[PDB]
C-alpha cells in the first residue's frame, strides 16, 4: 500500500498471488527475483495467505493461485549430472514446496 | 539505432524484455497503468568487454552483457582488424579520397533516392 | 610546440558539406596536462581573450545541463524561456575547459555527443531538437601526482576514459626535467618587469605582431580554402600504417590538423611537406609518451595471462586433487606462491569470478571455492 | 552625472542635500518626518611628518621593532607577526607591457587550532589595517564578497552594492572559520588569486568587478586538530589549488611545554594584571604613527640586483630540486611551483620595502627565505 500517482487516497494493492486468487499465478525468473520477493513466496507457498501490516492496515489476504515456474538452469541447459538442486539455482527449501 | 547499449549499464536490460517482448510499453506511473505496444528494428550497439577480446574468446561472455536479452538477438557480425596492409592500404587510399574533399566519386550502384523509393517497393511486397 | 599546436587550432581545419552532410567543420579537440602552476591556466586566458566567440569553464562549476537549455522562466513576461546553456553559445570559436579531469560523470556525457555529433540533440523538455553547436575544445588536466610521476602506465596516470581520453584531438603533456638551465632562463623571464613596473618590453627583443595578428587571422579564416591533392596521400598513409603498427581517428585528425598547417601560409593546395611536422606534432604526444592500454595491460602476461595461468592451476589442482574441487585456499596458495607476476588474492578473486561467471568456471561456497568445470 | 560611479568606491561627492517625503508603518509616524534623501551635483573620487616617522627610522631595527609592535597584546609567534608585517606592507606588483600584471599582494595562511586565540591576530590587523576587513565564512555569505545590483534612492536605479572583497579592496580582507565557508565561496576566493578580478554573469549582471583587497585566512586544521597521525595535507581539507595561492601558510600546532607556558603565563598574568604588558623593555609602536610610517615606505617601488636575481634562482633551483627529491607524502607540500618563487620575489620586495630599498640587498632575500624555511617545517617538532 503506498501513496497512489501523485495525489489520490492511498490505494492498497495486491501482488499476483492475491490476484490470482483460486486463480492461477504464472511467472518466470525466479533466479532473477529479488528475495524480497522470495520472502513473500515462500511466505504464501507456506500460508497459502498473504498478511499485510503496513502501514497502518494489518490483514492476510489469502491468495488460493497455483504455482507455475519457467526457471534457467544455472547457466548451462544441463548444469550437471549432479542433482538438479545443484544444477539450479533456487533454495531447496523454497524447492520443496 | 541505439549507440553504447554498454551504457544501459544494468537499468536497460529491464527494457529489453518488453522490448523484445511486445515493445508494449507497460507504464504506471499509477497515473495510469497502460501497455504501448511498439515496433521497433533494433539496430544496436556495445564494445567487447577488454578491447577486441573475442579473438580466442567466446564471444558469448566475451560480449557479456545482455543477459538472456542477449539471447534475444537473431545476428551478430564481429569486427576484428588486422592489417593487410595491402587492405590496410586499401582503405588508407578510401579514406584519403574521402578525406579529400574532392574528387570522391563514392556513387553507389544504385541512386540512394531511387533506394529509399525502392525500399517502399520491397515493402508492398509479402512474400 | 603547445604554442603552435594551438596557432593550428586558430587555423584549424576546413568545413566540407559533402553532397550533403559531410559536415566535419574545421573543429580540433586539444587537451593539455601536465605539472600544475603550468601557466596552464594562462594560455586558456590569452586564448579566450583572442577567441570571439570562446567561453572558458571550470570543471565541477559545471554539470551536462548547464552548457544547454536552460529554459527558464523568463518571469520578465512571466514566462518561461528557453536559454542556450553554455555549449550553444560557444557555437563558433572555442571553448576553454578547466578542470576536465574533474568535471561531473553527468557532465561531459554531453561531450561525447558534440565530439562526435559537432552538434547537439536535446529532445528534452516543452521542444525536442538537435541543435549544431561547432566549437574548438581546449581542455586542461592535472595528473593524479599531481605530477604523472614517471612510468606508470600515462594512459593510467592520466585517469579518464581511454575512448574519451582517445577523442582528445591533441593530447598534451607537459612535464619538467629540471633543467637548470631552464629556470634560470625563466627566472629571467620571471625575473624582468621589475621593469617595467608599468608594462613596457615583455619579450624584448623579439619581433612579434599584435593585432596584425588578430586581423591576419580573421582574413586567413575569411579567404582561404586549402586542398591537399594526392601529395599528401602516399606519406600520410605510410604515417598512421606505423602508428597502428592508435586509431584512424588519429588519421583523420592529421587530415584536418594539417589543413590547418597549408591554411596557415595561405596555401590553396598542400604540400606533401608541411604534413611532416603536422605527424611530428603527434609524435610529440608520443614523444612526450616516452619518460588503448587498457586491453593492453589486460592480456596475458595481463588479463589472458592471468585467467590462463588461473585455469592451468585449477586444471593442474583438479588433476592432482584426483579431479576433486580446488580450494579457495589453495588456490589463492599456489596463485601467490607461484609468486612472480603479483597475483592478489582479490584479483584471484575478481579473475575467478570471472571465468566461473564466464562458465569458464564452475564453482561455490563463502570461504569454500571448489573447482570449476570450464563449459566455456 | 549618471554612470559615474562604481561599488567600493571611496569618493568625495558634493551636493545638496535635499529632503523627501516618506515614514514608517503608518501606526509608526508622528509626522511628518521627512525620511529626507541626498543629491548629488559633483563627485570627486611628509612635511615635518618624517620626523614623525623618523622617531622610528632612527631607532632602527624597525622590521624587528615594529614586528613586535603588532598586536604586542599577544605573547609568541614573533614570526608570524613579522609576516603580518610585511603582509601589511605589500609591493610591488607589475606590469607586463602589453601588460598584464602581477601581484603585487600577500596572500596569508594560518593554520592549526583551537586556541592561539588565531583569531585575534585577525581582529587586531582588521583594526590597525585602514581599508582591512575581518569576516567569517558562515558568516560572509557569497553575496556578502558579491555584489547586488538593486535600487538606490533619490538618485536612479539598479546599483551594484558590493561587499567584503569589493568593499575592503586595496586594502586586506580577514577571513574566520576559513574551513566553514563552504563552497561557492571558495569559487571565488580561488578567482580572486587572480586579484583585481571578480566577475557576475548571473541576471542583470554582466560586469566584472577589480579587487585590489589582500586576504588573510584563518582556519581550523581538519577535526580534531593536526593528526601528527595524519599527513599535512590529511590534517589540512584544503585543496592544493588554493594552496597554491596562499604564499604564507602558517601552521600553528601546540605540544605543551612547562617552562615556555610558564613565560606566556606570566604574560597573561601581567597583563592583565597591568593593562600595559610590554616592559623592560620594548616600546610598541602606536598603529597610527605605525600606519603613517607605513605610508611613507609603501612609496618606494624598490628594484632587484642581478646578483640577489642570480642567488634567488640558484636557490630556487635547490628549492624545487629538494621539494621534489621528497617525493611522496609526509613532509610535503611540494613541489614549491613557480609561484613559490614569485612569491619570495615580491616578499623579498617588501622586506626591501622596509629598508625603503630600491636596491634589494640580497640580505632581504635570505631573510625570506628564512621565513619560508620557517613557514612550514613546523611539521617536525
Amino acid at each position: 500500500v503506498r501513496k497512489d500517482p501523485i495525489t489520490k487516497e492511498w490505494t492498497l494493492e495486491g501482488g499476483a498471488l492475491v490476484l490470482a486468487d483460486k486463480g492461477v499465478c504464472l511467472i518466470d525468473e525466479f533466479d532473477k527475483m529479488n528475495d524480497q520477493d522470495r520472502t513473500s513466496i515462500h511466505e504464501a507457498m507456506e500460508q497459502q495467505s498473504i498478511s499485510i501490516s503496513k502501514a497502518g492496515i494489518v490483514t492476510t489476504l489469502q491468495a488460493r493461485c497455483s504455482i507455475i515456474a519457467a526457471a534457467n538452469p544455472n547457466g548451462g541447459r544441463y548444469n550437471s549430472t549432479l542433482p538438479l538442486a545443484q544444477n539450479v539455482s533456487l533454495t531447496e527449501p523454497i524447492l520443496s514446496r | 539505432c541505439i549507440d553504447e547499449f554498454d551504457k544501459m549499464d544494468i537499468s536497460d536490460q529491464v527494457a529489453i524484455h518488453e522490448a523484445m517482448e511486445q515493445q508494449t510499453i507497460s507504464i504506471a506511473k499509477a497515473g495510469i497503468h497502460a501497455t504501448l505496444n511498439a515496433r521497433t528494428s533494433i539496430l544496436a550497439a556495445a564494445n567487447p568487454v577488454g578491447g577486441r577480446y573475442n579473438r580466442k574468446l567466446s564471444l558469448r561472455g566475451n560480449l557479456n552483457m545482455t543477459a538472456p536479452i542477449m539471447s534475444r538477438f537473431d545476428l551478430f557480425f564481429v569486427i576484428l582488424d588486422d592489417c593487410n596492409e595491402k587492405i590496410d592500404t586499401e582503405l588508407a587510399s578510401h579514406i584519403v579520397d574521402l578525406h579529400m574533399k574532392r574528387d570522391e566519386a563514392i556513387e553507389p550502384p544504385f541512386s540512394a533516392e531511387q533506394l529509399r523509393r525502392y525500399i517502399k517497393y520491397a515493402r508492398t511486397f509479402k512474400p | 610546440d603547445v604554442k603552435k599546436g594551438i596557432l593550428l587550432q586558430l587555423f584549424g581545419g576546413t568545413n566540407k558539406t559533402f553532397t550533403k552532410g559531410g559536415r566535419y567543420r574545421g573543429d580540433i579537440n586539444i587537451l593539455l596536462c601536465g605539472d600544475p602552476s603550468t601557466s596552464k591556466s594562462q594560455i586558456l586566458q590569452y586564448v579566450h581573450k583572442i577567441t570571439p566567440r570562446g567561453v572558458y569553464t571550470s570543471g565541477k562549476g559545471s554539470s551536462a545541463v548547464g552548457l544547454t537549455a536552460y529554459i527558464t522562466r523568463d518571469v520578465d513576461t512571466k514566462q518561461l524561456v528557453l536559454e542556450s546553456g553554455a555549449l550553444v553559445l560557444s557555437d563558433g570559436g572555442v571553448c576553454c575547459i578547466d578542470e576536465f579531469d574533474k568535471m561531473s560523470d553527468s557532465t561531459r556525457s554531453v561531450l561525447h555527443e558534440v565530439m562526435e555529433q559537432q552538434t547537439i540533440s536535446i529532445a528534452k523538455a516543452g521542444i525536442i531538437t538537435t541543435l549544431n553547436a561547432r566549437s574548438s575544445i581546449l581542455a586542461s588536466a592535472n595528473p593524479i601526482g599531481s605530477r604523472y610521476n614517471p612510468n606508470l602506465p600515462v594512459t593510467e596516470n592520466i585517469d579518464l576514459p581511454p575512448p574519451l581520453l582517445s577523442r582528445f584531438d591533441l593530447v598534451y603533456l607537459v612535464l619538467d626535467k629540471v633543467d637548470e638551465k631552464n629556470d634560470r632562463e625563466l627566472a629571467k623571464h620571471l625575473t624582468n618587469l621589475y621593469l617595467e613596473d608599468k608594462p613596457e618590453h615583455i619579450s624584448q627583443d623579439d619581433v612579434l605582431p599584435v593585432e596584425f595578428l588578430t586581423m591576419y587571422i580573421s582574413y586567413a579564416k575569411e579567404h582561404i580554402h586549402p586542398i591537399i591533392t594526392e601529395a599528401a596521400k602516399t606519406e600520410l598513409v605510410r604515417a598512421y600504417v606505423g602508428m597502428r603498427k592508435a586509431t584512424t581517428r588519429q588519421l583523420e585528425s592529421m587530415i584536418r590538423l594539417a589543413e590547418a598547417h597549408a591554411k596557415m601560409k595561405l596555401k590553396n593546395v598542400v604540400e606533401l611537406e608541411d604534413v611532416q611536422e603536422a605527424v611530428r606534432l603527434i609524435r610529440s604526444a608520443i614523444k612526450d609518451y616516452a619518460t588503448m592500454n587498457l586491453v593492453q595491460t589486460g592480456k596475458s602476461v595481463i588479463q589472458r595471462k592471468l585467467q590462463e595461468d588461473l585455469s592451468r592451476e585449477i586444471m593442474n589442482v583438479l588433476k592432482d586433487q584426483a579431479s576433486d574441487s580446488m580450494s579457495f585456499n589453495e588456490l589463492i596458495k599456489q596463485i601467490n606462491e607461484h609468486s612472480q607476476d603479483r597475483v592478489e588474492s582479490s584479483d584471484i578473486q575478481e579473475a575467478l569470478s570471472r571465468l566461473q561467471q564466464e562458465d569458464k568456471v564452475i564453482v561455490l561456497g563463502e570461504g569454500v571455492r571448489r573447482s570449476v568445470r570450464l563449459n566455456n | 552625472l549618471v554612470r559615474s560611479l562604481s561599488p567600493g568606491d571611496i569618493v568625495d561627492v558634493t551636493g545638496i542635500f535635499l529632503p523627501a517625503p516618506y515614514t514608517g508603518f503608518k501606526a509608526l509616524k508622528a509626522g511628518l518626518l521627512t525620511e529626507t534623501y541626498l543629491e548629488a551635483q559633483f563627485v570627486r573620487q611628509t612635511s615635518d611628518v618624517e620626523e614623525r616617522v623618523m622617531e622610528l627610522i632612527t631607532s632602527g631595527d624597525v622590521y624587528n621593532r615594529l614586528a613586535k609592535s603588532i598586536a604586542p597584546e599577544i605573547y609568541g609567534n614573533l614570526d608570524v607577526k613579522k609576516a603580518l608585517l610585511l603582509l601589511l606592507v605589500g609591493g610591488v606588483d607589475k606590469r607586463v607591457g602589453d601588460g598584464m600584471k602581477i601581484r603585487g599582494d600577500i596572500n596569508v595562511c594560518l593554520m592549526g587550532d583551537p586556541g592561539v586565540a588565531k583569531s585575534q591576530l585577525l581582529k587586531a590587523i582588521c583594526k590597525i589595517s585602514p581599508r582591512g576587513v575581518y569576516t567569517t565564512g558562515k558568516g560572509s555569505s557569497g553575496v556578502g564578497l558579491t555584489a547586488a545590483v538593486m535600487k538606490d534612492p533619490v538618485t536612479d536605479e539598479m546599483i551594484l552594492e558590493g561587499g567584503a572583497l569589493v568593499l575592503a579592496d586595496n586594502g586586506i580582507c580577514c577571513i574566520d572559520e576559513f574551513d566553514k565557508m563552504d563552497e561557492s565561496d571558495r569559487t571565488a576566493i580561488h578567482e580572486v588569486m587572480e586579484q583585481q578580478t571578480i566577475s557576475i554573469s548571473k541576471a542583470g549582471i554582466n560586469t566584472t568587478l577589480n579587487a585590489r583587497t589582500s586576504i588573510l585566512a584563518a582556519a581550523n586544521p581538519l577535526y580534531g586538530r593536526y593528526n601528527p597521525r595524519l599527513s599535512p595535507l590529511d590534517n589540512i581539507n584544503l585543496p592544493a589549488a588554493l594552496l597554491s595561492r596562499f604564499d604564507i601558510l602558517f601552521l600553528m600546532l601546540d605540544i605543551p611545554s612547562r617552562d615556555d607556558d610558564e613565560k606566556l603565563a606570566e604574560h597573561v598574568t601581567y597583563v592583565h594584571m597591568h593593562n600595559k604588558q610590554p616592559d623592560l623593555d620594548f616600546t610598541p609602536v602606536e598603529p597610527s604613527k605605525m600606519r603613517e610610517y607605513i605610508a611613507y615606505a609603501k612609496t618606494k617601488r624598490p628594484v632587484m640586483s642581478e646578483a640577489v636575481n642570480d642567488y634567488v634562482v640558484q636557490a630556487y633551483i635547490r628549492l624545487r630540486q629538494d621539494s621534489k627529491r621528497e617525493m611522496d607524502s609526509k613532509f610535503s607540500f611540494g613541489q614549491a611551483t613557480p609561484r613559490t618563487l614569485l612569491g619570495i620575489i615580491r616578499l623579498s620586495q617588501a622586506l626591501a620595502k622596509l629598508r625603503l630599498a630600491d636596491m634589494v640587498d640580497i640580505d632581504d632575500v635570505e631573510e625570506a627565505l628564512r621565513l619560508v624555511r620557517v613557514s612550514k617545517e613546523s611539521l617536525y617538532q
